[PDB]
RNA sequence: GCGAUAACGAACGAGACCUUAACCUACUAAAUAGUGCUGCUAGCAUUUGCUGGUAUAGUCACUUCUUAGAGGGACUAUCGAUUUCAAGUCGAUGGAAGUUUGAGGCAAUAACAGGUCUGUGAUGCCCUUAGACGUUCUGGGCCGCACGCGCGCUACACUGACGGAGCCAGCGAGUAUAAGCCUUGGCCGAGAGGUCUGGGAAAUCUUGUGAAACUCCGUCGUGCUGGGGAUAGAGCAUUGUAAUUGUUGCUCUUCAACGAGGAAUUCCUAGUAAGCGCAAGUCAUCAGCUUGCGUUGAUUACGUCCCUGCCCUUUGUACACACCG
């Protein structure tokens, strides 16, 4: 063992567990590289935590994030949050604090849900209708 | 691959037994024949070595006659006993895939069989009411 | 410039994206500006985004919706008539293909064409219930413009062999040039003509 | 020295926690090496039924619930001493099963 | 670089392996492939008459490779989909058992799959080699 | 049934298709259908052909949208 | 709205009458002080009372307050 | 099994005992108001914070009425009803 | 011609249903003039507003 | 609530409360959760690399993710403003969270000739009680069809249908000498289904419930068209003692109305609406229904008293069965 952190990312039921360790710049998704992550329209979502801070920050680290639960879109958001949080956590545990603050600042200035999870959850459904708020159609005479 | 080709393009709206339009792909043009569906026509067009990417107009008389033979003799070309129609014919017990005018002949035969014996289903065909036990209180207005 | 190597091969067009942020990695925001001084704050193009899908929380406050990227608002308004509610991947694909088709027809930045269609499409006076002529707020102008453009495109594509993206491109370019061929200018002309008589 | 397994389950959490603490103590001071406690995910038994005994009025519903909790501890010691520890440490609210 | 299946997109991998499996020749394509539907919930036979069995078998082999001990009922579940039930609402249905079982039996006689302990079928040593090499060729270009 | 389209590629039509398509800034299935009165199943294969034996160049490729510009 | 009911307001007034000298203008210190002094049946009520006590102590310093 | 018996700690703080006693005196022909106030006095003597007795049915008349007999302190909403 | 004006105060909601708001617009170039006008959508202060003809004052409507 | 005060002190309701959702690299632990390593080992390139299988005896370690007790956290905290400067309120900042943080359970007094005697071996009075209005068996009916109405499900297509490929949830349930539960895997069958095994009284097996919408690649080409699949003929299976008045499922064939719906009218303010499925209840068989659950995920308000109503005060009244006077 040399250097390793563990972080996570969430979008509503999906959870992406990332392992960031020293390595020659490998980024993986359930044992497959990020470059072919499904929906490709949303691939730039899992490219954002890379381009926005520069790939050089990922030279020394080797990250394998495991994503599970939720759905396709939710998993994409969970993966992006896990990767961003994991980079910040590694710069917390090993690298100096100035750099970690700089990365945290840039991540927040672009998007809040790279570091902080969206807290929205599905409202429970109540009797008397088919939804949380929606009610059965009402009739008269 | 696009092909320039002429002569063989007959838009003839006359095909086998009924006025099957030539502009429509062969898989579905055969569905105009009453007794032939998308899947029966698809399987017949397979057994007659006709590329389904060829339109009904583009065909010639050899394919037309092969289609007629394969449609009227389903077994002779390895059509299973479960894929055709009027299985275990009421008259003779054989498997008959019944077609255009025989289709009405056999429907008249089945219905008149039900009415002559005075079966409940035949009597309801006689009245014009639904026979398969559906409710008619609210939904048989039409 | 920024080329640097990883164990997993990274695509080269992605490496090009460190310098600036581009919509679908093809269109730039920083060359787009809003002609209408009134509508500058209700058409947000200052913060670049890679794709018109951010899952933002824009219904929380009252004007928080004005901070949504404008292409995302257009994308969301494509999601209508029941069968298309919720299908936002389809909507963002529609928008991406429409931006391509706009660039092909018009040798311009498609974001600029979208902004111009939106700024031209909105009625500046309207009527409220005998009905009385009133002015229209900038934010109402913007989202009436977006609703008009998307409704016009959706009406055109229905029962027509032409694709939704092509109808969207056609409507956007016609509005962006301020011609009566579009659905948005025609409706804007009706609304302002009616508001005229009510003064 | 047997790989004894005790399983605790009850509807009321205080007594179940008391029983788990009691066995942990009586396997500590009586020097036995122990491997818990382990809490199974809680089971929610839900009955949703109509409030009215006839069928009149607004369609309103009751959602009744009976929670069940389950904890397991593994003991490594002779059979009789763990048996006596289990036998002294009982409670009406919490039922037990000792298995090997 | 050590190439595996996980490094190549799925779609082009199933395409390449199906073209390979049909070029090779020994696969035991059954005689009813011109007559049958893939699923009871389907309505029409597969359009690609002369290739659908090969693409099914290729996708099946990739599925087996990526996992451990997956059987014919799970493939029935995988390849099923929504059924048009007329005026009733839609509902999942399973795919055809005979097709998937014959596919896995053909893959087994060509020595790609092999009966695993605990049940089911798992990819073979030479099956792993064949899939890996057909992945190496796809990503070479 | 209206719109009286064209069901096969024909010599005069093929002369039309070769002559007219280099004057289009944007070509697609719909553009061909509504400037040629051909059907869609012919327009798709014409776009593919002109892609191999180069007369039209693509900007984007998708199952539901084909975007094709001038070859030059 | 966030109007504080009679229970929190009366409890705060009693606390200030009894234990004014050992009570400060900080919510955390007053929270722990209320916890040790008062037998509050819920943590939410405890926090509400501590916060209103802080508000009153912060008002007093600028000048006297009625009731208290 | 083994069935034992133990008397109740406060006869007046047990609602079941009081309801059964009220049944008995009511079956015995004793007036309704007197029986209800007997329940109320007995329970308050046992130290209860409050007590309520409600009697419903047709009382001396064909129309059915509901007579309530309260004394002391009674809560109605929230979790504390299940407790106290 | 159309003129431009900036909202400097939001007087209040008007109309029977409350769908219109009283605003005191203030001309950009000619800063010495303030006109009261009715607006259909949501408006804040500093909202620049376009007036088709600025020589009209509004008081109320239902 | 501040306060005003011929009251003063109180009681209920509200709020507090309880359950649930969101935060915790902070405690306790985990062989029924997961992981880092380590054996033994696979393919692929040999840099010591990339992806895997395996080992609940590897006499290893651990708790980020999962589970759940025991706690922490939010109180409007800070800052600007405004207002009896009292109660409050509005913007920002920080924060997992700042609408009472989101959702519910609970819920006063007075009433209604509201519903239920067909839930009750809960009941007064009336009726009936051996050719019974008790009970049981056979068969039929509750489904019967000129027609009117209410809750709904499918649609009228290209923002699509079909075919291949990709491939992701959450809440739950489950038995034994049966009258028989959830079912993996193997084999047969186009299917539906049959058969033989094995696991699971269940964080252990079904089950990662590989769900559907969706994504990709093609086919179709603006027409009642490959939209729609009612009605009907023939055949194959399954449940049941019994499928005729099609129980249900499957296969071929048949291929209606419908081209977005007049006057009217319902529900809804954010993970909400809409779309999409899944599980449980009913249940031998049958879900177009309910109750929950997640997946995809918006447009528009954040306002008013115009309509429909509700609360409080003043006021008029020939009303009190109370303006349906």
């Amino acid at each position: 063992s040399t250097q390793s952190v563990q972080t996570f990312g969430k979008k509503k039921t999906a959870t992406a567990v990332a392992h960031v360790k020293a390595g020659k710049g490998l980024i993986k998704i359930n044992g497959s590289p990020i470059t072919l992550v499904q929906p490709e329209i949303l691939r730039f979502k899992v490219y954002e935590p890379l381009t926005l801070v520069g790939l050089d920050k990922f030279q020394g680290i080797d990250i394998r994030v495991k994503v599970t639960g939720g759905g396709h879109v939710s998993q994409v958001y969970a993966i992006r949050q896990a990767i961003a949080k994991g980079l910040v956590a590694y710069h917390q545990k090993y690298v100096d604090e100035a750099s970690k603050n700089e990365l945290k600042k840039i991540f927040a200035s672009y998007d809040k849900t790279l570091l902080v999870a969206d807290s929205r959850r599905m409202e429970p459904k109540k009797f008397g209708g088919r939804g949380a708020r929606a009610r059965f159609q009402k009739s008269y005479r | 691959l696009v092909v320039q080709e002429q002569g063989s393009f007959q838009h003839i709206l006359r095909l086998l037994n009924t006025n099957i339009d030539g502009r429509i792909k062969i898989m579905y043009a055969l569905t105009k024949i009453r007794g032939v569906g998308r899947r029966y026509a698809n399987l017949v067009c397979k057994k007659a070595d006709v590329e389904l990417t060829k339109r009904a107009g583009e065909l010639t008389q050899e394919e037309l006659e092969r289609i007629v033979t394969i449609m009227q003799n389903p077994t002779n070309y390895k059509i299973p006993a479960w894929f055709l129609n009027r299985q275990k014919d009421q008259v003779d017990g054989k498997d008959y895939h019944v077609l255009a005018n025989n289709l009405e002949s056999k429907l008249r035969d089945d219905l008149e069989r039900l009415k002559k014996i005075r079966s409940h289903r035949g009597i309801r065909h006689f009245w014009g009411l639904k026979v398969r036990g559906q409710h008619t209180k609210t939904t048989s207005r039409g | 410039l920024q080329v640097v190597e990883l164990a997993t091969t990274i695509p080269l067009d992605v490496q090009e994206a460190q310098r600036e942020v581009k919509l679908f990695n093809k269109w730039s925001f920083e060359d787009v500006e809003v002609k209408d001084v009134s509508l500058v704050d209700y058409i947000q193009i200052r913060n670049p985004v890679f794709v018109s899908h951010t899952a933002g929380k824009y219904a929380s406050k009252r004007f928080r919706k004005a901070q949504c990227p404008i292409v995302e608002r257009l994308t969301n308004s494509l999601m209508m008539n029941g069968r298309n509610n919720g299908k936002k991947l389809k909507a963002v694909r529609i928008v991406k293909h429409a931006l391509e088709i706009i660039h092909v027809l018009t040798e311009q930045n498609p974001i600029q064409v979208v902004v111009d269609a939106i700024v031209n499409s909105g009625a500046r006076e309207d009527s409220t219930r005998r009905r009385q002529a009133v002015d229209v707020s900038p934010l109402r102008r913007v989202n009436q413009a977006i609703a008009l453009l998307t409704i016009g495109a959706r009406e055109a594509s229905f029962r027509n062999i032409k694709t939704i993206a092509e109808c969207l491109a056609e409507e956007l370019i016609n509005a962006a040039k301020g011609s009566s061929t579009s659905y948005a200018i025609k409706k804007k002309d009706e609304l302002e003509r009616v508001a005229k008589s009510n003064r | 020295i047997h790989k004894i397994r005790i399983t605790l389950t009850s509807t009321k959490v205080k007594q179940l926690e008391n029983v788990s603490a009691n066995i942990i103590r009586n396997a500590a001071q009586y020097n036995i090496v122990k491997k818990g406690p382990v809490r199974m995910p809680t089971k929610v038994l839900k009955i949703t039924t109509r409030k009215t005994p006839n069928g009149e009025g607004s369609k309103t519903w009751d959602a009744y619930e009976m929670r069940i909790h389950k904890r397991v501890i593994d003991l490594q010691a002779p059979a009789s001493t763990v048996k006596r520890i289990t036998q002294i440490t009982i409670e009406p609210g919490v039922d037990v099963e000792v298995t090997i | 670089p050590g190439v595996s299946v996980r490094d190549v997109p799925a779609q082009d991998f199933i395409n390449a392996y199906a073209q390979f499996l049909q070029r090779q020749g020994k696969l035991e394509v059954p005689g009813y492939v011109d007559i049958v539907k893939t699923s009871a919930g389907n309505d029409l036979p597969p359009q690609e008459a002369e290739t659908w069995f090969y693409k099914r078998a290729a996708s099946i082999a990739r599925h087996i490779y990526l996992r451990k001990q997956v059987g014919v009922g799970a493939l029935n579940k995988l390849y099923g989909g929504a059924k048009n039930r007329g005026f009733r609402p839609h509902k999942h249905v399973d795919a055809s058992g005979s097709i998937n079982r014959k596919c896995v039996q053909a893959l087994q006689k060509i020595g790609v799959l092999e009966i695993s302990p605990k049940g089911g079928r798992r990819i073979s040593e030479n099956g792993q080699r064949d899939l890996d090499r057909i992945a190496a060729q796809t990503l070479e270009e | 049934d209206k719109a009286q389209h064209i069901v096969i590629l024909d010599q005069e039509k093929y002369d039309r298709i070769l002559k007219d398509v280099p004057t289009y800034k944007y070509v697609s299935v719909s553009v061909l259908v509504d400037r040629l009165k051909i059907g869609g199943s012919l327009a798709r294969v014409a776009l593919r052909q002109l892609e191999e034996d180069g007369i039209i160049t693509p900007v984007l490729k998708h199952s539901k949208q084909a975007i094709y510009t001038r070859a030059q | 709205g966030r109007v504080r009911t009679k229970t929190v307001k009366r409890a705060s007034k009693v606390l200030i009458e009894r234990f004014y000298p050992k009570l400060t203008l900080d919510f955390e210190t007053n929270k722990r002080l209320t916890s040790e002094i008062a037998v509050i049946q819920s943590k939410r009520l405890r926090n509400k009372i501590a916060g209103y006590t802080t508000h009153l102590m912060k008002r007093i310093q600028k000048g006297p307050v009625r009731g208290i | 099994i083994a069935i034992y018996a133990e008397r109740v700690e406060e006869r007046g703080l047990s609602a079941a005992v009081q309801a059964e006693a009220l049944k008995a005196k009511l079956l015995s022909g004793l007036p309704i108001r007197r029986a209800a106030y007997g329940v109320l006095r007995f329970a308050m003597g046992a130290g209860a914070k409050g007590v309520e007795v409600v009697i419903s049915g047709k009382l001396r008349a064909a129309r059915a009425k509901s007579q309530k007999y309260a004394d002391g302190f009674m809560i109605h909403s929230g979790q504390p009803t299940r407790d106290f | 011609p159309v003129t431009l004006a900036k909202v400097i105060k939001v007087l209040g909601r008007t109309g029977s249903r409350g769908g219109v708001t009283q605003v005191r617009v203030e001309f950009l170039e000619d800063a010495s003039r303030t006109i009261v006008r009715n607006v259909k959508g949501p408006v804040r202060e500093n909202d620049i507003l376009c007036l088709m003809e600025s020589e009209r004052e509004a008081r109320r409507l239902r």
